[PDB]
């Protein structure tokens, strides 16, 4: 059970490391890194804009003095007053020309601007833990607040998710067509290079044309044979490359290798006196002439061949050539063994964007647009005018404001889901949403998602099915600053070059070593294992100054060593296995010292017990699934493993940690349970009486006592999401069928599962209308000041504020079928009048309201039964809720029975041997035997009543009782499952869905009933309902349903000649078109819909003439008919 | 199968075939070949597609 | 066995070391129009070949 305790140690706070709330910690830091450090680096620039003469006459733009300050009011004040919560950033800009002189540097100012006192930049600020932001270093925390939200201009709370980056860390393979393949990859500059440079390359291979094995891009690089390019970069022979590409390959790949090399040699020999430099130069010049570049040939060539690989800038060329060779090797291997190469949907080849990265990218893009606009304006001014004058109004709008506002509005590049308005359904949502990860449109459950994302928490319907995942409680996403990045990279490179001096220059048969995909050396194969082991050891001791460095050893036949340090990687802790020895089992002091140590203390004082591992390293390792399974293996078997995993309860997310024993039920039920856990009503907010917002609040909350540790550390348990009620599993007169339930009247009367719904109303009124002096029947709740009275109840026709247009009332109206009480009123007076109102209503359960358990057994109230009508036990107890028993066993929700048993056991003995309140641990992904739980319950009951017979004790353990019919007072045939359980109320209420329409408004174009529940719209009679009516054979009924109302009839005449609707002039029906042509056609009455007339007129507008004829059947007469019998002859 | 492939190949110049019984449970088909120019490139292509 | 051929006319899943040759054999451009007779002598211990 030591592994469980070590796991628990990660979930609790770690003050020594600055972790005050683990679940959201990685998000806090993500934002803190942007606002405090990265923004300054992005803005502080000093760059040329234009150059003249020859590198001796250039305009320069500089930005400095960046300052950021927080607001002067708390977020609650911002909510009440209707303000926004933004930090203010200011900076100074200088534009000046510089002329290079032999005497030194000559400086001549042109323009300068400052934003010392102005809203130069407004940056939305993250509320954070305890309503505390990173700018304000106060010393007061609001309890039970975790934050993670923004407040926008209109005073609306916003919350966001994480997003998978578009750029991959592994090349993508694709079969263009039979025997024709491609291999595409990308290169990006390191973090400390501003602005960032990007390059995208594609390698094409076709079996029919092996001379055209070409690497290409779009308007940034030449199209050249990759083998010849490698020769040019590395200055090595073709035989060297042949030997390299086939050193440790299966024989079927060597044939393709030989064919490629021979094709390259043929190209080389096809030219007279071949020279590689001349070949490359000719290609470059041909590209130069093909494009209309105005640069000199030398400039074009230097630009092309110096920015070839941005991620490997400032390295010799031979390393670039060897990098190309390794890419080709992987390409060929993937050609012959595709299923063994990382797939494009694998998590191995992706990284994830957190809160701060959105802001960082937007700042980058906006700064670049700003500088570009300044350059264009200066160039235009020089072209038209002289002196190089910089226009004003182009250096005062950096454009960050609209970028950030749009970001919060829910738009981000080609995505539209990064941020959204916070739905205030439950407290736990503040954890659930910021820990979500979204993928671009893949819906299958890929194996690489396991153990880092929750298995059961995914959308169950809609367009997002299989596109949103939830982090496990032990997973995190990495952060790192630029200076830390540089220091770490330097230390790693120094270690490599110092401790392996003589064996890092193989380049033909060795394993290349890359850092962030940048090749830095090539290791002797015989020493791969040692290098990795010694590396990991030094990683765990803090030798490199960072414990989250990832190292991967790829060996199938691709033969690579990869090192990863960048931000956006998924990481988890694992137990270390060293030389077939579980370190946790050889550290006796740890067991005694654990209780007094934090997680970082364990890492510092007992290294080699736990290691932080990222997903790519995990995917290529050998990991034992459990400590128990490890202990059952022989030593030789143990020697094959690198890591050991923690128990399964740590593989669920925080939402799924609200459920109990999900691995004892069917999986679909787990998906449903995760879905409905977020809709349970809870203690939503400490500011119930202050915040002017929508919400639903639980009235007399109870803390669950059959729980998991994660539910306790996250504080979801402390904020409550249900109540303990007494249930019976039986059939009640055949009423509770198909998921209907029985509920007790007196339980409802006393406050059982009572809630309060709160709603926000907002209006804007012109000042004249508000002050207008005339009592309409809709103003009965108003005071003399024109505002609704406090504590009054509003009805479905009342107005909240006086709004008269001048002698007509034009105010908005309350439109709910239930009344509500006025809790708060806030008014702002300006050119207009803005009124905000908060109302509340308590809602005791009624017929149709929805409930559920923690095992996904949901139902609606089917009958409210009086206490005297319910069955009772020998102690006089009647159940609060009755649920039909069959559904428990047809859906296989076994853990519900175990939960009831344990809740009863706790009720019998709720305290420790020390007398302290003792919760019972029943985690999701349980792992504890049912017999052990039964023994625990038996001990509880034996402590309660020492003198019980065997039958009574068995009945108590199994929660079985004899119940009596209240009408006759006689027992039922057999005993009934009966006991307490934590029960949840869901947000679906009957009176929020009921609708009815008698008559109302119509749409103008087609003159049919309007749409909208709040606007009194009508229900739509669709065409499938029409199909059903036709299937019944009810022709008149469907005809009357589809026609216009009989009360809207009017006389309409149509011309039988041209089909136009006849006009009526001076009471005479006339066809204008035909009259103009001197014709006298017949006009006939029609009875059709308005929409038909609109459709026909539009068709006429498109040039199609529609003419109608009419039936003039000759008159018919009835004739007597002879009689017919039709009966048989019997 | 082997003979029909080799006979109509556009990259084979001269060829001959023979068959041997290695033992009670193995058969050896031997092919003698000379390819068209270029030689080694066509050799690799042939070994790849055979 | 009689001459039954193939042309580029349901999806298949071959081992990809055979798929290269299989898809190569589907192109009529890779076959000679007339059979190329053997030219390297073999099976010298038999007259049934004649
Ligand atoms: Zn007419």
């Amino acid at each position: 059970e030591m592994d469980q305790r070590l796991g628990y140690k990660f979930l609790v706070p770690d003050p020594k490391a600055g972790v005050f709330y683990r679940p959201l910690h990685f998000q806090y830091v993500s934002y803190s890194n942007f606002i405090l450090h990265r923004l300054h680096e992005i803005l502080t620039v000093k760059r040329p804009l234009l150059s003249f003469k020859n590198n001796t006459e250039r305009i320069m733009i500089e930005i400095s003095n960046v300052k950021v300050t927080p607001p002067d009011y708390s977020p609650i004040i911002a909510s009440i007053k209707g303000k926004s919560y933004d930090a203010l950033a200011t900076f100074t800009v200088n534009i000046f020309k510089e002329v290079m002189t032999k005497e030194g540097i000559s400086i001549t100012k042109i323009s300068s601007y400052e934003g010392k006192d102005s809203h130069l930049i407004k940056i939305p600020l993250l509320i954070g833990y305890g309503n505390k932001n990173p700018l304000d270093t106060a010393k007061y925390l609001v309890p039970n607040v975790i934050g993670g939200v923004f407040i926008n201009k209109q005073s609306v709370e916003k919350v966001g998710i994480n997003l998978v980056e578009k750029i991959t860390t592994w090349p993508k393979f694709r079969v263009v067509k039979p025997n024709s393949f491609t291999f595409s990859f990308s290169s990006v500059s390191p973090p400390n290079v501003l602005p960032t440079r990007y390059r995208h390359y594609k390698i094409s291979l076709d079996i029919s044309q092996l001379e055209a094995l070409n690497i290409s891009s779009t308007k940034t690089f030449i199209t050249v044979n990759i083998v010849l390019l490698s020769q040019y970069l590395s200055r090595v022979s073709l035989e060297f490359i042949r030997r390299s590409l086939s050193y440790d390959m299966p024989p079927e790949v060597v044939y393709l290798v030989n064919a490629i090399i021979d094709s390259a040699k043929r190209i080389t020999e096809s030219i007279t006196d071949f020279n590689i430099d001349t070949y490359i130069n000719d290609l470059v010049e041909a590209e130069h002439i093909k494009q209309k570049s105005q640069l000199t040939i030398n400039e074009f060539k230097y630009e092309m061949l110096h920015n070839f690989l941005p991620h490997m800038n400032y390295t010799p060329d031979q390393l670039k050539g060897f990098y190309m060779i390794s890419l080709l090797r992987k390409f060929l291997y993937c050609i012959f063994h595709t299923s063994r190469y990382p797939d494009r949907d694998s998590m191995v080849c992706h990284r994830i964007l957190t809160y701060g990265k959105y802001f960082e990218t937007l700042a980058h893009d906006e700064l670049e647009n700003y500088i570009g606009n300044i350059r264009n304006d200066i160039m235009n001014n020089h072209k038209n005018r002289g002196t190089y004058a910089v226009n004003i109004h182009v250096l005062t709008t950096p454009g960050l404001n609209h970028a950030f506002s749009s970001l919060l509005s829910g738009k981000f590049k080609k995505s539209d889901g990064s941020y959204r308005t916070h739905p205030h359904y439950s407290w736990m949502q503040n954890i659930s949403i910021p820990r979500s990860v979204g993928f671009y449109p893949v819906r299958k459950y890929h194996p690489s998602q396991y153990l880092y994302f929750c298995s059961s928490d995914v959308p169950e319907r809609g367009p997002q099915v299989g596109l949103v995942s939830q982090l496990s409680v032990l997973s995190s996403i990495t952060n790192i600053l630029t200076s830390e990045y540089l220091d770490l990279e330097k230390k790693i490179c120094e270690y490599i070059r110092s401790y392996y001096k003589d064996d890092i220059s193989y380049f033909e048969t060795g394993f290349p070593i890359t850092i962030e995909n940048a090749l830095v050396a090539s290791l002797n194969p015989n020493m791969i294992c040692d290098f990795v082991t010694d590396f990991r050891r030094r990683k765990r001791m803090g030798f490199f100054g960072n414990l989250e460095v990832g190292i991967t050893l790829v060996r199938d036949h691709m033969n690579e060593i990869r090192i990863n340090i960048g931000a956006g990687r998924l990481v988890r802790p694992f137990l270390v296995v060293d030389n077939g020895e579980l370190m946790m089992d050889v550290c006796p002091e740890l067991e005694s010292r654990l209780d007094d140590m934090t997680f970082s203390d364990i890492q510092k004082e007992f290294p080699h017990v736990i290691e932080m591992v990222d997903i790519e390293q995990f995917t290529f390792s050998n990991v034992c699934e459990s400590v128990q399974k490890f202990r059952m293996m022989s030593k030789d078997e143990r020697k094959q493993y690198d890591l050991c995993d923690f128990p399964a309860e740590f593989r669920d997310g925080y939402v799924a940690s609200s459920l109990v024993g999900i691995n004892h039920n069917s999986g679909p039920r787990a998906i449903l349970g995760c879905a409905q856990a977020k809709q349970a009503i809870s203690c939503l907010s400490s500011d119930i009486r202050n915040k002017i917002d929508n919400g639903i609040h639980l009235m007399y909350p109870e803390r669950p006592i059959v729980i998991s540790k994660a539910l306790e550390t996250s504080k979801i348990a402390a904020n409550c999401f249900g109540q303990h009620v007494t249930i019976a599993l039986m059939s009640y007169k055949g009423i509770n069928q198909e998921d209907g339930i029985i509920i007790k009247k007196q339980f409802i009367q006393r406050g059982g599962l009572d809630i309060v719904t709160a709603k926000k109303h907002q209006v804007e009124i012109p000042l004249e209308n508000f002050n207008n002096k005339e009592r309409s029947n809709a103003y009965s709740k108003l005071e003399s000041n024109g505002l609704v009275r406090l504590n009054a109840f509003l009805e479905s026709g009342d107005a909240m504020a006086r709004n008269i247009s001048s002698s007509f009332d034009v105010s908005e109206k309350y439109t709910d079928m239930y009344k509500s009480r006025v809790e708060r009123v806030q008014v702002e007076l300006t050119d207009k009048v803005k009124v905000r109102v908060l109302t509340m209503k308590e809602r005791r359960p009624i017929l149709g309201d929805k409930f559920t358990t923690r095992t996904s057994q949901k139902g609606t109230v089917a009958y409210v039964a009086d206490e005297t009508e319910l069955p009772y036990d020998e102690n006089g107890i009647t159940p609060d809720v009755i649920i039909n028993s069959t559904s428990i066993f047809s859906r296989k929700t076994i853990s519900m029975l175990i939960e009831v048993i344990l809740t009863a056991a706790y009720s019998a003995k709720p305290y420790n041997n020390k007398g302290e309140n003792r919760p019972v641990c029943f985690p999701s992904s349980n792992e504890t035997s049912i017999d052990t739980y039964m023994q625990f319950a038996k001990q509880c009951y034996e402590h309660s009543n020492p003198k019980l017979s065997d039958e009574e004790l068995s009945d108590k353990i199994f929660c079985e009782k004899i119940l009596y019919d209240p009408e006759t007072d006689k027992p039922y045939a057999s005993k009934v499952f009966f006991g307490p359980i934590y029960y949840l109320r869901l947000r679906h209420l009957t009176q929020d869905k009921a609708t009815v329409r008698c008559r109302g408004k119509k749409t103008k174009l087609i003159r049919q009933a309007n749409e909208g529940r709040k606007r009194g719209g009508g229900i739509k009679f669709g065409e499938m309902e029409r199909d059903c009516l036709i299937a019944h054979g009810a022709a008149n009924t469907i005809t009357e349903v589809l026609k216009d109302s009989e009360e809207d009839y009017q006389d309409v005449y149509v011309c039988e000649n041209c089909g136009d609707i006849a006009a009526q002039i001076k009471g005479i029906n006339t066809c204008l078109r035909c009259s103009k042509l001197n014709l006298s056609p017949l006009l006939t009455k029609i009875d059709t819909t308005h929409v038909s007339k609109v459709f026909l007129t539009q068709m006429n507008a498109r040039g199609v003439k529609v003419k109608l004829d009419f039936e003039r059947r000759p008159p018919s007469f009835y004739k007597p008919l002879d009689k017919v019998d039709l009966k048989p002859s019997f | 199968m082997i003979e029909r492939f080799i006979s109509f190949s556009v990259i084979v110049k001269e060829w001959g075939m023979e068959t041997f019984i290695e033992d009670e449970d193995n058969i050896r088909f031997t092919v003698y070949l000379n390819f068209v120019e270029p030689e080694e490139l066509n050799l690799s292509k042939f070994m790849m597609v055979l | 066995i009689k001459n039954i051929g193939n042309t580029k006319s349901e999806e298949t899943k071959f081992e990809s070391k055979n798929n290269i040759g299989i898809e190569y054999s589907k192109d009529s451009r890779n076959k000679l129009s007339y059979r190329n007779k053997p030219s390297i002598a073999t099976n010298l211990e038999y007259k049934t070949l004649c």
